[PDB]
C-alpha cells in the first residue's frame, strides 16, 4: 500500500509533518524522502478535503505548505495601453501557497516563512 | 515639452496626472480613458520616467497620507494565479481562491518607484498618462 | 524675467504657443491681435529650443506670397541659406510652412494647425 506512516488516497500516499520549514527546504525534504516525494498537489476539491481531513489530527492549525512557488512570478503583465513591457522595475519577493491544518482555503505567504507540510507520491 | 492641458505635467513626449479620489484599478483605467483623447493609466518605461512619475506624486500634497498608486500595469493572466504547474510537474487544474494581486500598484514605503503586484479591487489614487492632443 | 503669464523667456524674445487650431492667416491674425509676430526661425540655435518647448504641430512665419516664390518671413527677410536644411519637401502649391519636431514643413495655408507668437522682450 504506502510505508508506515502514509497514508493511501486515488493512487498516491501522503504524509504530514509538523515541522516548520521554509517553503524550499520542505520540497527537498520530499524529494529526499526513502520513497522520493513532492510537496502535496491539489487536482480536485475532493482531494483537497481529503488531505485536511488528514492535516486534522496532526497538523491543526499550522500553516501548511502546498506545491505551489512563485505564484506571481510568470504572469502574462502587460501596460493597459499596449506598451512593450521592455524596462523592469519589480520587487524583490517570492510567494508560496499553503493552507490552514483545518481549512480548505489557500493562503499566499512569502516563500521564506516557515510552517508545516505535506508530501505526496504516486504509489 | 509645455503642450499639456490644465491639470496634466509635460515629461518626455507625454502629459502625466495623479488624481487623488480613490479607485479600483479598472476604475481608474476607465476614468483615464474617459479624459480622452486617448488616456490610460499610467506606463513607465524608464528611470528617468520613474524619477518624473515619482516627483509628481510626492508634489501632490493631497497625496495624502496614500499607500498606493495605481499605474496600468496588469496581468493577462489567465489562470487565477500565474504558476502554471504544481512542483510535482503536473499542471494546475483545480483551483482553490480569495483576492488576487494581478494589477500593480506604486507603494509610499518604496518611494513611488518600485512596482508592487496588489489587489485590482482595492481602491486607491492613480496617475493616468496622455499622448498630447 | 521680462516677460508675461504664458510667455517664456529666450534671448531677447518672448514666446507664447497657442493651442488654437487655425488656418495659417487666421493664426497671424490671432498674433497681431496680441500685438505679436508669427515665428521667425534664422538659426540652429532656435531650432532646438522651440522643438525641446514642443512637439506638436505648430504654424511659423514662414510663407511664399505666391507658390513657386522665395520663403520669407513675417518681416520680408527671405530665409536664411543656411537655414534650407531644416526646410522639408513640398509642392508648388504649399505656401505657408509649420516647425514640428524640429524641421519645417511646407502645406497648405488653409489646413489648420497650432501656433506660436513672438514678441520683443521689453
Amino acid at each position: 500500500d504506502c510505508p508506515s506512516g502514509w497514508s493511501s488516497y486515488e493512487g498516491h500516499c501522503y504524509k504530514p509533518f509538523n515541522e516548520p520549514k521554509n517553503w524550499a527546504d520542505a520540497e527537498r525534504f520530499c524529494k529526499l524522502q526513502p520513497k522520493h516525494s513532492h510537496l502535496v498537489s491539489f487536482q480536485s476539491a475532493e482531494e483537497a478535503d481529503f488531505v485536511v481531513k488528514l492535516t486534522r489530527p496532526r497538523l491543526k492549525a499550522n500553516l501548511v505548505w502546498m506545491g505551489l512557488s512563485n505564484i506571481w512570478h510568470g504572469c502574462n503583465w502587460q501596460w493597459s495601453d499596449g506598451a512593450r513591457l521592455n524596462y523592469k522595475d519589480w520587487q524583490e519577493q517570492s510567494e508560496c501557497l499553503a493552507f490552514r491544518g483545518v481549512h480548505t482555503e489557500w493562503l499566499n505567504m512569502d516563500c521564506s516563512s516557515t510552517c508545516s507540510f505535506v508530501c505526496k507520491f504516486k504509489a | 515639452l509645455e503642450d499639456c492641458d490644465f491639470g496634466w505635467s509635460p515629461y518626455d513626449q507625454h502629459c502625466y496626472q495623479a488624481f487623488n479620489e480613490q479607485k479600483t484599478w479598472d476604475e481608474a483605467e476607465k476614468f483615464c480613458r474617459a479624459q480622452e483623447n486617448g488616456a490610460h493609466l499610467a506606463s513607465i518605461e524608464s528611470n528617468g520616467e520613474a524619477d518624473f512619475v515619482s516627483w509628481l506624486i510626492s508634489q501632490k500634497d493631497e497625496l495624502a497620507d496614500e499607500d498606493y498608486v495605481w499605474i496600468g500595469l496588469r496581468a493577462q493572466n489567465k489562470e487565477q494565479q500565474c504558476s502554471s504547474e504544481w512542483s510535482d510537474g503536473s499542471s494546475v487544474s483545480y483551483e482553490n481562491l480569495l483576492h488576487t494581486k494581478k494589477c500593480g500598484a506604486l507603494e509610499k514605503l518604496t518611494g513611488f518607484r518600485k512596482w508592487v503586484n496588489y489587489y485590482c479591487e482595492q481602491m486607491h489614487a492613480f496617475v493616468c498618462k496622455l499622448l498630447p492632443y | 524675467s521680462p516677460c508675461d503669464t504664458n510667455w517664456r523667456y529666450y534671448g531677447d524674445s518672448c514666446y507664447g504657443f497657442f493651442r488654437h487650431n487655425l488656418t495659417w492667416e487666421e493664426s497671424k491674425q490671432y498674433c497681431t491681435d496680441m500685438n505679436a509676430t508669427l515665428l521667425k526661425i534664422d538659426n540652429r540655435n532656435i531650432v532646438e529650443y522651440i522643438k525641446a518647448r514642443t512637439h506638436l504641430i505648430r504654424w511659423v512665419g514662414l510663407s511664399r506670397q505666391k507658390s513657386n516664390e522665395v520663403w520669407k518671413w513675417e518681416d520680408g527677410s527671405v530665409i536664411s541659406e543656411n537655414m534650407f536644411e531644416f526646410l522639408e519637401d513640398g509642392k508648388g502649391n504649399m505656401n505657408c510652412a509649420y516647425f514640428h519636431n524640429g524641421k519645417m514643413h511646407p502645406t497648405f495655408c488653409e489646413n489648420k494647425h497650432y501656433l506660436m507668437c513672438e514678441r520683443k522682450a521689453g
